[PDB]
RNA sequence: AAGCGAGAAGAACCAGAAGACCAGGC
């Protein structure tokens, strides 16, 4: 089986949780480069396109 | 000065020129004081952590 | 002489330091 | 047997008392 909907579900806000378990005892500058994008694609923005 | 099989490969007058202008310049540094300082080199101050 | 016939693994050692 | 991106070193770098006296262990 394929997952319906995967892209459009798979929260970023879950992918900020995974990498900070993931980063866990890291240098907190380790721990930031790796949960920026995360917290950028929480807030990301969607153009529209030609129209 | 002093150079391997002593040999300067310089005419006298160059190699006087060289000596006078350090002697020179450790003359002024001198006025300036800090002689002494120059005197002292660490060997590093190496403690940049990633930020 | 003394030779190897066939020598696996990347060798050497970091302990010596 | 393993095998899925790159490196190398500019400059130059220690201190004496001695003497007297007293106490003390052996």
């Amino acid at each position: 089986g394929d997952n319906t909907k995967w892209n459009e579900n798979q929260n970023p806000r879950m992918f900020l949780a995974m990498i900070t378990y993931i980063t866990r005892n890291q240098p907190e500058w380790f721990r930031n480069v790796l949960s920026i994008a995360p917290i950028m694609f929480s807030n990301k923005m969607a153009r529209l396109g030609k129209g | 000065e002093m150079a391997t099989k002593a040999d300067y490969t310089l005419d006298e007058e160059s190699r006087a020129r060289i000596k006078t202008r350090l002697f020179t310049i450790r003359q002024e540094m001198a006025s300036r004081g800090l002689w002494d300082s120059f005197r002292q080199s660490e060997r590093g101050e190496e403690t940049i952590e990633e930020r | 002489a003394a030779a190897a016939a066939f020598a696996a693994a990347g060798a050497a050692a970091a302990a010596a330091a």
